[PDB]
């Protein structure tokens, strides 16, 4: 949920 | 005896690098809200709500980026924000010297833990006395006011008036902001992590950094480096306490697009 947004941002 | 050679000189650069990062990846600095909450810009005033009439009129007159109470209205508005939070924090965390150069799994681990830690901190730069700046600067919602929401969702805001309160006292500025929210990232006892030591030695880089910038910026207050860490040990509390409460909520009360798709 957090761990989603975080590694799509940190692509 | 405190020197300007090249190590104070890369400690300084560090800094400067972190700090146009950090003006970046969040468009209303601490400057900027200080200008709105004491009326010293030119820019648009923001609307107060301060009671249930305010708020009508707020959802209409202040416009953000249904569910008939406003209590959880409110609430959901608060955890879309914090869902945007998320994303600058990323951005801002890729910018620090030798944090992609790490474990993804532990650049996510940093991120997952810290990110609360650090909204906790930037909404310090939105709140006074009265309240907290909404919808990134068009409103001003009271204090007192969000008290006023039925149970659970009153003291949902409380505990971060009270961390503000007292760290707005230590009038940082964004400088040092910029620095004390990577030292935060870059928190080496965060539970699941593969690869400490190197987590650990860019942490060192940027705690060096961060006492430079508290001793050349604060004359008066010789021991804000030692206040600032002790502020990490209330914020992880804090964090603890939130967690919790989103517990209750979630279990006990019947979500953002990006967590759509
Ligand atoms: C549409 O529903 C509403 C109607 C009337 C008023 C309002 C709402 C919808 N609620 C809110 O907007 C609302 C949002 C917030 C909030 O959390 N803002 C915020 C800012 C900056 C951040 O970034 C960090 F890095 F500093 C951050 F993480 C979070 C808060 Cl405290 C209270 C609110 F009532």
């Amino acid at each position: 949920g957090l761990e989603a947004i975080i590694r799509k941002a940190l692509m | 005896h405190m020197q300007l050679n090249p190590e104070s000189a890369d400690l300084r650069a560090l800094a400067k690098h972190l700090y146009d990062s950090y003006i970046k990846s969040f468009p209303l600095t601490k400057a900027k809200a200080r200008a709105i909450l004491t009326g010293k810009t030119t820019d648009k005033s923001p609307f107060v709500i301060y009671d249930m009439n305010s708020l009508m009129m707020g959802e209409d007159k202040i416009k953000f980026k249904q569910s008939k109470e406003v209590a959880i209205r409110i609430f959901q508005g608060a955890q879309f924000r914090s869902v945007e939070a998320v994303q600058e924090i990323t951005e801002y965390a890729k910018s620090i010297p030798g944090f992609v150069n790490l474990d993804l799994n532990d650049q996510v681990t940093l991120l997952k833990y810290g990110v609360h830690e650090i909204i906790y901190t930037m909404l310090a730069s939105l709140m006074n006395k009265d309240g907290v700046l909404i919808s990134e600067g068009q409103g001003f919602m009271t204090r007192e006011f969000l008290k006023s929401l039925r149970k659970p969702f009153g003291d949902f805001m409380e505990p971060k008036f009270e961390f503000a309160v007292k760290f707005n006292a230590l009038e940082l500025d964004d400088s040092d902001l910029a620095i004390f929210i990577a030292v935060i990232i870059l928190s080496g006892d965060r539970p699941g992590l593969l690869n400490v030591k190197p987590i650990e030695d860019i942490q060192d880089n940027l705690l060096q950094a961060l006492e430079l910038q508290l001793k050349l910026n604060h004359p008066e207050s010789s021991q804000l480096f030692a206040k600032l860490l002790q502020k990490m040990t209330d914020l992880r509390q804090i964090v603890t306490e939130h967690v919790q409460l989103l517990q209750v909520i979630k279990k006990t009360e019947t979500l953002h697009p990006l967590l759509q798709e």
